[PDB]
């Protein structure tokens, strides 16, 4: 399952 | 040893073109895709027959939901990048490759990987379980992912914890497919050009990718004299490779090629039949 | 920048008549915007996809090229591939192992 990116 | 492996890449521009849309999010169980996200299509979608026979439909929405929403931290990323290195428009590109491998000794080895335009920005590690910033542009991230704690959290919680437990799902979901062998064919080849001859053992649509492909003249290895390939995938799912020596024309008869594979049950032995 | 790398290899051993799957395979370029045509005797050949883009370690980026075809013993098989690191194209050609 893919996790969401986090904004840099 | 790595068993199992089940690992992400995202692929995010700042300007689409033919072939690449804005935001693409690939995933691959022991290096074979599965998952696929694009933000043309704005799903989750499945790309091979397991993973769509084992999954229920909250699995495609909910992943379709992360998804949409990386597609919007991607667009801010790249923004936010364009002034901390001081560029101007144009393609930039944010990629992210993130996951997990369940090793033979029952531990997990997991990382999240960022990069910009083709160099190192950020990455996170479960051993060092602390953010890795390439340079002062990337420091700025690390400080602000560092304070809250929170970023460290949840990536250790992910790689640790669900990443492995989602890679035993799927290893279960397809292991009829991750776990066939299917043998090389294989094929010496011999072309005479300006006084040499090559000679190319080439080795047909083998899975899974471990190979042993050497050269023999006589009793001796040849392989400080070999060339050898990549191992590269065909479109149905396996792979190719090649190796490669030069030789005089009169000894061609000495030479012969040694090739072993996981699903041959015995190492088979090759040479050019003109 | 990095220039891409470019292998070109069929499915299966080459035989007259039989059908096969020429690949190209385009590896360790940036950008990824990239130029691929596969050609038959300079002719665009039919039916060609576009495999789907990944990385590697380096952040260096890679494609798959493939068209069905049918090999056959008088004809040029070739691989061609443009890149903005580039001057010109340049041609790989697929040796057939008849």
């Amino acid at each position: 399952k893919t996790m969401m990116a986090h904004d840099l | 040893m790595v068993l199992h492996s089940l690992h992400y890449l995202d692929v995010a521009v700042s300007e689409p073109s033919p072939g690449i849309p804005q935001f693409v999010a690939m995933g691959f169980v022991d290096g074979i895709p599965f998952t696929r996200y694009d933000s043309e299509r704005g799903r989750m979608e499945p790309l091979t027959e397991w993973i769509k026979d084992s999954a229920d439909p909250e699995y495609w929405d909910s992943q379709t939901q992360i998804g949409v929403g990386s597609q919007h931290v991607y667009a801010r990323s790249l923004e936010t990048l364009r002034e901390r290195y001081n560029q101007s428009g144009g393609l930039h590109t944010v990629l992210r490759v993130y996951g997990c491998e369940l090793l033979s000794d029952g531990s997990v080895r997991g990382s999240e990987r960022f990069g910009y335009d083709g160099r190192d920005f950020i990455s996170f590690d479960l051993e060092s379980g602390r953010f890795m910033a390439a340079d002062s542009a990337a420091e700025i991230t690390r400080r602000r992912w560092e304070h809250e704690g929170i970023v460290a959290e949840r990536q250790t919680n992910y790689l640790k914890h669900e990443c492995p437990e989602w890679l035993q799902k799927y290893v279960g979901y397809g292991q009829k497919e991750l776990e066939r062998k299917e043998p090389p064919d294989v094929h010496v080849s011999g072309k005479e050009e300006h006084g040499t001859l090559i000679l190319s053992c080439h080795a047909y649509g083998f899975y899974p990718k471990t190979i042993a492909v050497n050269w023999m003249k006589g009793d001796e290895i040849w392989d400080q004299e070999t060339e050898w390939g990549g191992v590269v995938p065909n479109s149905d799912g396996t792979f190719h490779t090649w190796a490669r020596i030069e030789a005089l024309p009169e000894e061609r008869e000495q030479y012969r090629c040694r090739v072993e594979h996981p699903g041959m049950p015995e190492p088979g032995i090759f040479a050019w039949e003109p | 920048g990095e220039a891409p790398k470019v292998e070109v290899y069929a499915r299966s051993r080459a035989e007259e008549g039989k059908e096969n799957i020429l690949h190209c395979f385009i590896t360790g370029f940036h950008p990824p915007k990239i130029d691929v045509e596969l050609l038959k005797n300079g002719e665009p050949m039919p039916g060609v996809t576009y495999g789907d883009l990944s990385f590697n370690d380096k952040w260096q980026f890679q494609r798959l090229v493939y068209v069905p075809f049918i090999p056959t013993r008088e004809d040029i098989f070739t691989c061609r591939v443009a890149h903005s690191t580039m001057p010109e194209p340049r041609s790989y050609r697929w040796e057939p192992d008849f």
